[PDB]
């Protein structure tokens, strides 16, 4: 309806896990290095292009703001439950329908965050609603939604 | 520590990847 703040906090650390060098902006080979990291293999000319649909002021680098301004329009995507399924198939390695813990420290360790076992546990006990010790489709679209 | 705001903004920014940053 509106951005609400948590969903701002939210943003902002999506923000950061871009935003490699904690400079205030997000380069291309900033972008580079997560997408790459997450199993996308973009080329330098893609990744120029990405950049620059979001520089709506042109200086060649993306802020919060400007990255701001993108997740607002993102809240009301018409493709947004296909969007959730396609970056749960990158948290959920072996295809099995569940994210464990494993491979959810795998992807945190990708993005360059450095965690304990005990704050990985904690994470997915966030989503873990039936108990099991690890987060199925139902409970991670739950979260997202 | 916030384990929903860490673990939703990595989901976030894993959506952001797979739709070439958009
Ligand atoms: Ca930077
Ligand atoms: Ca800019
Ligand atoms: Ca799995
Ligand atoms: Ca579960
Ligand atoms: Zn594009
Ligand atoms: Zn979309
Ligand atoms: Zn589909
Ligand atoms: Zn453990
Ligand atoms: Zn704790």
């Amino acid at each position: 309806d509106q951005l609400t703040e948590e969903q701002i906090a939210e943003f902002k650390e999506a923000f950061s896990l871009f935003d490699k060098d904690g400079d205030g902006t997000i380069t291309t080979k900033e972008l580079g290095t997560v997408m790459r990291s997450l199993g996308q293999n973009p080329t330098e000319a893609e990744l120029q292009d990405m950049i620059n649909e979001v520089d709506a002021d042109g200086n060649g680098t993306i802020d919060f703001p400007e990255f701001l301004t993108m997740m607002a329009r993102k809240m009301k995507d018409t493709d947004s439950e296909e969007e959730i399924r396609e970056a749960f198939r990158v948290f959920d390695k072996d295809g099995n329908g569940y994210i464990s813990a494993a491979e959810l420290r795998h992807v945190m360790t990708n993005l360059g965050e450095k965690l304990t076992d005990e704050e990985v546990d904690e994470m997915i006990r966030e989503a873990d609603i039936d108990g099991d010790g690890q987060v199925n489709y139902e409970e991670f679209v739950q979260m997202m939604t | 520590f916030n384990a929903r705001r860490k673990l939703k903004g990595a989901i976030l920014t894993t959506m952001l990847a797979t739709r070439n940053f958009s």
